[PDB]
RNA sequence: ACCCUUGGUCAGGUUGAAGGUUAGGUAACACUAACUGGAGGACCGAAUCGGUAAGCGUUGAAAAGCUUUCGAAUGAACUG
RNA sequence: AGGGUUAGUCGGGGCCUAAGGAUAAGCCGAAUGGCGAUCCGAUGGAAGAACCGGUUAAUAUUCCGGUACUGAUAC
RNA sequence: GGCUCCCAA
RNA sequence: CCGGUGCUGGUAAAAGCCCCAGUAAACGGCG
RNA sequence: ACUAUAGCUUUACAUUGUAUUGGAUACUAACUCGCGGCGAGGACAGUGUAUGGUGGGUAGUUU
């Protein structure tokens, strides 16, 4: 849900922020945090090569289980937390071995359920398999691309695939983009769709909270100099001429995917 | 108004220090230079 | 280090020249890669960094026989 | 390449002869896997004196 | 100038968001009134940060200041 | 020119790590060298632990008179 | 000191 | 408004270029 | 504007092999990647030399 705040200020007339109604738990598991660092886009050289990144508050890292390779055991979910490292909810997972881990939290996975990972496991919400065991059809979250590197592709909040068809070796997956796409079907992927899908919702409202999550001003390139973009320049207000970047590369529909990357093979269809 | 030189004797010696000096094979270049020229003053940690 | 470890070559300096003769500096690089081979003699895997040369005299004279040359001729370290 | 064949490998027979081939086939297949050897002059002169010697 | 790590500072007053409780009200939610609550790149204003307007200074007390006036002052704040 | 700064308990250091820096195994590279997980590195965390009174021209929780406490060491 | 509330955690 | 300019598609020992199509919250024009 | 050039891109040779049916398909052993040998690719890709395009991104200049 969401929370629209009343316009007592101007900086908070168009603010609307999440409503914070599945987290059920405000600390999170000590053992399985610490503390990050900054980087204000700058490199181990210290040269800044990523603008309008600097500040923000302080964060911890939560470390999530995005391989989920203790197959056949069960565990129970504890808490549903809010993780400052990315859109979507965690959850605690106490598994009666004795262990504990962070899973990115999919949309219907409520505190005490049981989850489970392995070819055996139920194709219920929260549980990982490998595609070979996952029924066509099925929306499905957190995808690996090679099969025990860990889950790469559909985990920002809301967002979910779809297993279209199988091909023996490979099943057919729709992306969030719409690309079509053969994946191994030994890779894992995990039932149901990823929560928090009002985050699209939210506005910030006023330039504080952009500073907050750690983001800096940009800048228009035609309110320069010539001598910093090649968009600057000129007496009064211009249009710039065709929009590019710094070092000149083409704003509007030029490609950029290198033509001979071998993964185009299984590419079925493309949408960005 | 403030000026230009505001002193620490930390940020000194870490700057242009004898081991500054000597961690580099320019600041070496310097040290050699300084010695040829035959300064009594070869770094700032020969000042008090 | 980039060097042929059978051969010795390395880079080489050089011009672009255009066709109104503009001379420009450049490096010829050498043809190297990173290649494994099976020494029959001591029956092991070794690793070399190698020149297509080197793989030609490789292929010429045996493994063995260039990697005593090689070394002889202190191009082995 | 010039090996010296110490099995006996389809398409290009005769075991303990001497026969030549492309590099790759022979310096990343034959040799590491133990069908033929390089054709030196040691080996062809060892294999020379043992075919004189069982003639 | 920007960033990174680790610390510190912000007299006093004002306003009164979400939420809550109590009455009425509904099939039930909604919804009305009182009390409470204490949010905010909110208000007035010292420290502090900045530098609007005028006067003065122009071999100046100062190679950029002083006096009055004026902006911000819990934040995109200031500062070691 | 002479004199003047007195600590088991105050402050620091000795211990620990942050940003960052120097490195190992390795990687890269005409040379000089550039990288790269243990060590260094406080502005942070531990420190093992008091006060009262008096006194000098110039020191004091340090000197003195009381009152205490802390750490090692020989029975 | 703790308590309450909040999200930027 | 796709005419112009950009952008996207279909020689040494094939690209391109052509041609056709598209694109204006692309640059640009609206005698 | 003239002339170069970093970068990007095309093709040939090298790295670079085997079989079937040439022009494609298939294979694994060069080579690449992943998990701690196994898996996924594969003679492609990447890299070197040569070569044609493009190239105010950068440079030296003229006007
Ligand atoms: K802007
Ligand atoms: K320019
Ligand atoms: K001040
Ligand atoms: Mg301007
Ligand atoms: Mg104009
Ligand atoms: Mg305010
Ligand atoms: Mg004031
Ligand atoms: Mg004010
Ligand atoms: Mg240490
Ligand atoms: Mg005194
Ligand atoms: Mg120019
Ligand atoms: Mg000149």
């Amino acid at each position: 849900g969401i929370r629209k705040l009343k316009p007592t200020t101007p900086g908070q007339r168009h603010k609307v922020i999440g409503a914070f109604d599945k987290i059920t738990a405000s600390t999170p598991e000590k053992s399985l945090v610490v503390g990050k660092k900054k980087t204000g886009g700058r490199n181990n050289t210290g040269k800044m090569t990523m603008r309008y990144i600097g500040g923000g508050h302080k964060q911890k890292y939560r470390f999530i289980d995005f391989k989920r390779t203790k197959d056949g055991i069960p565990a129970t979910v504890k808490t549903i937390e809010y993780d400052p490292n990315r859109s979507s909810r965690i959850a605690l997972l106490y598994y009666a071995d004795g262990a504990k881990a962070y899973i990115i939290a999919p949309d219907g996975l409520e505190v005490g359920h049981t989850v489970m990972s392995g070819s055996e496991a139920a194709p219920e919400v929260g549980n990982a398999l490998p595609l070979a065991n996952i029924p066509v059809g099925t929306i499905i979250h957190n995808i690996e691309l090679r099969p025990g590197q860990g889950a790469k592709m559909v985990r920002s909040a809301g967002s979910f695939a779809q297993l279209t068809s199988r091909e023996g070796t490979y099943v057919v997956i729709k992306m969030p983009s719409g690309e079509v796409r053969r994946i191994l079907s030994t890779c894992k992927a995990t039932i149901g769709s990823v929560g928090n899908s009002d985050h699209a919702l939210e506005k910030s409202g006023k330039a504080g909270r952009s500073r907050w999550l750690g983001r800096r001003p940009h800048n228009r390139g035609v309110v320069m100099n010539p001598v910093d973009h090649p968009m600057g320049g000129g007496e009064g207000r211009q249009s710039g001429g065709h929009p590019r970047s710094r070092k000149g590369l083409y704003a509007k529909g030029l490609k950029t995917r290198a033509p001979k990357k071998h993964s185009s093979k299984y590419i079925i269809e493309r949408r960005k | 108004m403030k000026r230009t030189y505001q002193p620490s004797n930390r940020k000194r010696l870490n700057k242009h220090g004898f081991r500054s000096r000597m961690a580099t094979a320019n600041g070496r270049r310097v040290l050699a230079a300084r010695r040829a020229k035959g300064r009594a003053k070869l770094t700032v940690s020969d000042e008090f | 280090s980039k060097i042929c470890q059978i051969t010795g070559k390395k880079a080489m300096v050089g011009n672009n020249v255009s066709h109104s003769k503009r001379r420009t500096k450049r490096v010829f690089d050498v043809n190297l890669f990173r290649k494994k081979f099976y020494w029959v003699e001591q029956d092991c895997w070794v690793v070399l960094r190698i020149s297509a040369a080197g793989l030609r005299l490789i292929n010429k004279i045996g493994l063995d026989a260039a990697i005593k040359r090689a070394a002889e001729k202190g191009f082995l370290n | 390449m010039q090996v010296i064949l110490k099995e006996d490998v389809v398409n290009l027979g005769y075991k303990d002869d001497i026969v030549t081939v492309k590099d790759g086939y022979g310096r990343n297949f034959l040799i590491p896997q133990g069908k033929a050897v390089i054709a030196s002059e040691s080996a062809k002169k060892v294999l020379a004196e043992n075919l004189r010697q069982r003639a």
